[PDB]
């Protein structure tokens, strides 16, 4: 049956993917870092030196990661599930090659290790590359584990992608009120990262720098760097307009309002103002300085006599600023998704490692400089020993930063918290959602919701439903299913084969004419002038589809500002499309045949030329098709998939487009805390905590992506049959109501998995703790605290432990002979078994214990449940079967969803899914909700008529409790189900007395640690408004901290023991009630000196 | 601090609903204290319980002390007071 | 108010500081080491 | 994991039919449909038990530790 390109053209998206998996942002930045980065980092800290002995000179020739020149074959690294298993980090040696010179006029090699780096699963260094799930299975991986996060020491951590704005790029932003506008640069160096400014102060055009002392006018800027005419400064920031030149007069002037200028001049008046340099090289405090002081102020290095590049970018700039004065609405958007760049864990981790090896050679050589300072005795014989010794910091400082996602880098001085996160493995798309995820830049004034706005510049790049709730809504982003993020190109031969194309160089050019073509730009950055734009840029996109250039380079030109800008560097997100030429896909068919063969897969159709990637500014250009059938000749590209608008989590969605958009949002957030199967190897796992359903079942409805990114593999939960009637009363607001004997059968059965981890840990008086223990009473029987205990000490594997039992007898020594009990106990309100007991040893020599205890839960009332629609709700009454409505054949609920739940929401989708679920069932075929698409609704009421049920889904039932037929017919079929991972049996807490703080004498604050529920400002501010004096009283004072103290009234202050201790009296101490918490006040109080001297009455008296 | 004596009371004739939660509260926290009570309990054992039957008595023996802003007060026993 | 001692303007200048009690300073069992570990306000006072 | 004993909803004894389901798709291949209708599975939620049943302990036991 022939190929139809109008519904084929889709399965580009499975052969993007196969090719370009949805963790491939991490695997490829890490693999690029351990490829390219490394050697990078090596040859520029090539050569450490030291100020004595000339001949001595330690170079760094080669670098690698996990592999030796001694062996053709690779290093043995430990499996990522045996580094999980001890509490290990996976990790490979860091292996360099040293020329480090011998006294006696030696040369040599050698293949010497400098610490271990974390290996990113499934990299290229990683075990886990190319592995059959048979090798997987021998390595106790499960082959559907995403990759691309770190083992460190035993725990699952993402360097979440990191989202920025760009850099070297100029962000106009004008202001009200204070009527000021503002153009920065963030001019990020390899070496430097420094802001630029371009104020404007009273109608006058500044320039603001960090290194600078003051805002320094404009126009003198401009003649500092080489534009003195002060003709053509009007005619770089201005040109031929009356309104730019007439606003730009005022600085025009104001360069001579101090007095008329030279170059010198101007660059005298710039250098007296840079602060200082720590004195060092002082004797440069000159005009000279004016160099360094141009040369930082942005990031554009000139090194010559010409200062053209620079001038005009500062001319660029405020023209920017002159036209956003004259023209609001001329300002660039900060939210706007082609200002966004995403930094990576690659990217992250060479900062760190570039860092840290600067520290490690600063060590190594002061360690050199120590050694041979000797008079005498100063043999050159084995340099490299404190190279064996100093290397354990590099790996100490890679596992700190990624274990705590604390970067301290000094190079680029800032201290970033949050950079990486634990592998939330609630479920299979908890971790495949954890990554693609994407954290916004801080300092975003959070007060405001600019950012958390959902921007139209983000279709097909981000998510537009996986978004948190709460707090973070819109600050964490998620990539879009088919989406890629550019690597760094080289702009050298880009600039000249624009130069080859056409584009003037920008020293050739004269300043009249400057504003007369377009202006070509490279990374924001004027390289020429351009005749023809638009055949220039035709041009450049048929070499970046020929081939000739890289096709990551984006292409755009603007209209307003007369531009053509050429994008080259990394972290732009862009999303291939299917050209459009000539008013016609250039796909065809024929193409979408050989790809459905398995010859000519997805990077064929870019080196063909019939798709290719586009990054935000380039949709600013382009118009795209959503479907072939509405192709216009004017549009330029097509879309390969519409639905690929949204990410993996919300692809469990049936119907999507159906829904009221916060629902969706809403199962974005329920799907990842679904209970269901982790992975084929959840139970070799041995996890913090995990939860598992019993009997996961796939959806009856599933989409294009669930089958993309396999949960129908390891789907998190079950069909169940749902009658959306109200019922009893007890499903009211969102409460469910559960059928028992479904719940017998199993449904919504699950159980928690929760680990223990102990270290038999080593001391300085050669010392060791001790699992010894199983005492017995008086008939040799075992104490009921040891009752599964086992001989070893370790609770024994299938035993149930209750609340109170040991399961781990670890002794720790008196004076770490003698052995202090502090045995591991069991505190829960329900019993758990041991199924798992795993004796090891870390990686520092000593023992490592882990318990896994496994509790079966059985849903009850205050469970919670949702339906992939942002429907969920409590478990609100279990009702016998026989209670529940039945059908002409005896079919039952398993559970009932109110229909008030329905008309507000509007989640036309849940009811289009009950529908496709039941005639999917009936037919015997899985349905699909694809979004902007899926299994057709009348062709499902086909399959229902012709099943001998209502076309509308609503079956006639009879009612449990009477046996009549309810009035109503009732909308009855499969819903998809989640049991969320918020159990009633986890959130039950009740404090009477317990622990209270040593400081306040306040009940804790922990449900851990028996915590008491805090009486807040708020619920204060309710018990006044009601006027209950004696409850306020009781709930704040005597219910929380009564302290009887004893009050002096002569001295205001409180005594002891009946002693006032200022008077030493005893006669004048009254014995009273306050809180604790006022006792405190007044002690904090009395320390600052503040005497709060209390003066009493008598209550009576009258 | 003067009494106004009872020919001339210019407060309320009635019970606030803030005095009868309070002579409740006290009423019942005698009791508690193993006070004797003044009505049939027919089995109740709960002071709060036997208060409120009480009130509804009006055998309450507790008189409500009314402070006017000024200092002065008057006083208004349970019995008197209208609810 | 200058009828009370320490109503003088000479008070306000700090001539004796009061070192408060440690159960406004409390003292932490078993924390990171066997050793037992002070507080900040404690430290502070140790160094003035 | 392995397939359920009874239907959730009914009780009907579906865990008998597992193995001879996937017979009948393997061996004399049929659609899914009729082979859900040969084994008497008429009402839809025994339909359902086995058509959306995820057969994971058959992976879950490539990871068998005591081989
Ligand atoms: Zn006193
Ligand atoms: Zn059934």
């Amino acid at each position: 049956d022939e190929i139809n390109t109008a519904q084929d053209k889709w399965h580009l998206l499975p052969a993007f993917l196969k090719v370009k998996g949805l963790v491939k942002q991490h695997l490829d930045s890490f693999n690029y870092f351990v490829d390219t980065d490394l050697k990078k980092i090596i040859k520029a800290n090539q050569l450490i030196l030291s100020d004595v002995d000339p001949e001595f000179y330690l170079k760094y020739v080669d670098i690698r990661v996990g592999k030796k020149s001694s062996s053709s074959t690779k290093d043995y690294l430990t499996p990522p599930h045996e580094c999980r298993l001890r509490d290990m980090t996976y990790s490979a040696p860091i292996y360099v090659d040293i020329e480090y010179t011998r006294g006696r006029n030696i040369i040599m090699h050698k293949d010497v290790e400098i610490g271990r780096m974390p290996i990113m699963l499934r990299s290229n260094k990683c075990i886990l590359y190319d592995a059959d799930e048979s090798k997987m299975a021998k390595l106790n991986e499960c082959p559907l584990d995403p990759g691309g996060y770190f083992i460190v020491n035993g725990t699952e951590k993402v360097i979440l992608v990191q989202e920025q704005l760009s850099k070297n790029r100029i962000i106009v932003e004008a202001d009200e009120k204070k009527g000021i506008v503002q153009a920065s640069v963030t001019s990020s160096t390899h070496e430097r990262k420094s802001k630029t400014y371009v104020i404007t102060k009273n109608g006058k055009i500044y320039l603001k720098h960090n290194s600078i002392a003051e805002e320094i006018p404009i126009a003198i800027v401009l003649k500092a760097c080489g534009i003195l005419s002060d003709l053509e400064i009007m005619q770089l920031v201005c040109g031929n307009d009356s309104s730019y030149q007439d606003i730009f007069a005022v600085n025009l002037e104001e360069s001579s309002k101090l007095d008329i200028y030279t170059q010198q001049q101007a660059l005298e008046y710039i250098g007296a103002k840079v602060k200082t340099m720590r004195r060092q090289k002082l004797t440069i405090l000159q005009e000279g300085i004016e160099a360094i002081a141009t040369t930082v102020i942005a990031h554009l290095t000139v090194e010559a006599l010409d200062f053209r590049e620079k001038a005009l970018y500062i001319a660029m700039m405020t023209r920017r600023v002159v036209m956003a004065m004259y023209n609001p609405k001329m300002i660039d958007d900060r939210d706007y998704v082609g200002n966004k760049r995403l930094e990576l864990a690659g990217q992250l981790i060479s900062l760190l490692f570039e860092d840290l090896f600067k520290k490690f050679n600063n060590d190594f050589k002061l360690s050199i400089d120590k050694v041979l300072k000797k008079p005498n005795r100063a043999m050159e014989y084995d340099a490299l020993l404190s190279i064996n010794v100093h290397s354990n910091n590099i790996t100490s400082g890679l596992n700190r930063a990624i274990s705590t996602g604390n970067w301290s880098l000094k190079r680029f001085k800032m201290e970033r918290a949050g950079v990486t996160h634990v592998l939330s493995r609630l479920s299979y798309i908890s971790a495949l959602g954890m990554m693609t995820r994407i954290s916004s830049q801080f300092e975003k004034s959070r007060k405001v919701s600019g950012p958390r706005a959902l921007q139209p510049s983000q279709f097909g790049m981000l998510c537009t439903a996986d978004t948190p709730e709460g707090e973070a809504c819109g600050l964490v982003k998620n990539l879009a299913l088919m989406t890629h993020i550019t690597t760094d190109d080289e702009e050298e031969p880009i600039k000249k084969l624009c130069y080859v194309l056409g584009v003037e160089d920008i020293t050739l050019i004269d300043s009249a004419s400057l504003h007369l073509n377009y202006g070509v730009y490279l990374n924001g950055t004027l390289i020429g002038s351009i005749r023809f734009p638009t055949k220039f840029v035709t041009q450049f996109r048929h070499l970046r589809r020929t081939g000739k250039v890289s096709e990551f380079i984006s292409i755009y030109s603007n209209s307003h500002q007369m531009a053509v800008h050429i994008a080259t560097d990394g972290g732009r997100i862009c999303r291939p499309l299917i050209i459009v030429s000539d008013g016609q896909s250039r796909v065809k068919d024929i193409h979408l045949r050989k790809l459905l063969d398995g010859e000519l897969d997805f990077d064929d159709f870019l080196k063909l030329g019939l798709v290719e990637y586009l990054d935000v500014n380039e949709e600013n250009d382009s118009y795209i098709a959503l479907y072939e059938k509405d192709i216009v000749p004017s549009m330029t590209h097509l879309e390969i998939e519409p639905f690929t608008i949204l990410g993996a989590v919300a692809g469990l969605i049936p119907y999507p487009h159906h829904n009221q958009s916060p629902r969706n949002t809403y199962q974005c957030a329920m799907g990842k805390q679904a209970i269901g199967a982790i992975a084929y190897n959840q139970f070799k796992r041995i996890d913090t905590l995990l939860y598992l359903m019993t009997y996961p079942q796939q959806p009856m409805v599933k989409t294009k992506t669930i089958e993309l990114i396999d949960y129908d593999k390891l789907p998190a939960g079950q069909n169940a049959t749902v009658a959306v009637m109200s019922y009893s009363g007890y499903d009211i607001e969102d409460a469910l109501v559960l059928n028992k004997s479904s719940i017998d059968r199993g449904f919504g059965r699950c159980e928690t998995r929760r680990k223990t981890t102990t270290v038999l840990k080593r001391y300085a008086n050669h010392t060791q703790d001790i699992i010894g223990g199983m005492r017995v009473d008086e008939n040799g029987d075992p104490i009921w605290q040891h009752q599964s205990l086992g001989p070893d000490g370790l609770g024994e594997v299938g035993m149930k432990v209750q609340s109170g039992q040991i399961y781990i007898n670890k002794s720790v020594p008196t004076n770490s002979t003698q052995y202090r009990e502090a045995p591991v106990i069991y505190r829960g309100p329900e019993p758990s078994h041991i199924d798992q007991v795993m004796m090891s040893v870390s990686d520092n020599d000593q023992a490592l214990i882990k318990v896994l205890l496994r509790q079966n839960r059985r849903p009850e009332l205050g469970d919670k449940f949702s339906s992939r629609h942002g429907q969920k709700g409590v478990c609100g009454i279990i009702v016998k079967q026989e209670d529940m409505p039945f059908n002409d054949q005896g079919i039952v609920p398993d559970i009932i969803m109110n229909p008030h739940g329905f008309p507000s929401r509007m989640t036309v989708g849940k009811m289009i899914e009950l529908i496709s679920g039941k005639a999917g069932v009936l037919n015997g075929t899985l349905e699909y909700g694809t979004c902007f698409g899926g299994s057709k609704l009348e062709d499902m009421s086909k399959i229902l008529v012709d099943q001998g049920f209502n076309y509308s889904g609503k079956d006639m039932l009879y009612s449990g409790i009477t046996g009549e037929c309810l009035q109503a017919y009732i909308f009855f079929g499969p819903i998809y189900y989640q049991k969320l991972k918020h159990m009633v049996l986890d959130k039950m807490h009740a404090r009477a007395r317990g622990p209270r703080a040593v400081l306040t004498r306040q009940p804790t604050e922990g449900r851990s640690r028996d915590g008491g529920l805090r009486l807040g400002e708020m619920e204060r501010d309710c018990v006044i408004a009601y006027g209950a004096s004696q409850l306020l009283l009781e709930r704040l004072m005597i219910s929380s901290d009564a302290f009887e103290v004893d009050v002096c009234d002569k001295c205001g202050l409180m005594g002891y023991s009946g002693w006032c201790t200022t008077c030493k009296s005893a006669e004048n101490i009254i014995k009273m009630t306050i809180p604790y918490a006022a006792k405190l006040l007044f002690q904090e109080l009395l320390s600052m000196n503040i005497a709060p001297r209390l003066r009493l009455e008598d209550i009576f008296q009258q | 601090e003067k009494a106004i004596p009872k020919d001339q009371r210019a407060t309320t004739p009635y019970m606030t609903k803030y005095e009868r939660a309070r002579i409740l509260g006290t009423r019942a926290l005698q009791i508690s204290m193993n006070a004797p009570v003044f009505v049939d309990l027919e089995g109740e054992t709960d002071p709060l319980r036997i208060a409120m039957k009480e009130l509804a008595e009006k055998k309450i023996p507790l008189v409500i002390r009314r402070y006017l802003p000024d200092g002065s007060f008057e006083d208004w026993s349970v019995e008197e007071l209208i609810v | 108010d200058a009828t009370v001692p320490s109503g003088r303007p000479e008070t306000y200048i700090w001539r004796y500081l009061p070192a408060p009690p440690v159960c406004i300073r409390p003292s932490v069992m078993m924390q990171d080491s066997p050793a037992s570990n002070e507080d900040d306000l404690t430290v502070k006072l140790t160094e003035i | 994991m392995i397939v359920p004993v009874r239907c959730f909803s009914c009780g009907k004894v579906v865990g008998d039919k597992w193995e001879s389901y996937l017979n009948l798709l393997q061996e004399d291949e049929l659609d899914e449909g009729t082979a859900l209708s040969r084994l008497g599975l008429k009402r839809y939620c025994c339909r359902r038990m086995i058509l959306t049943h995820v057969d994971l302990i058959e992976k879950f036991l490539r990871y068998n530790p005591l081989e």
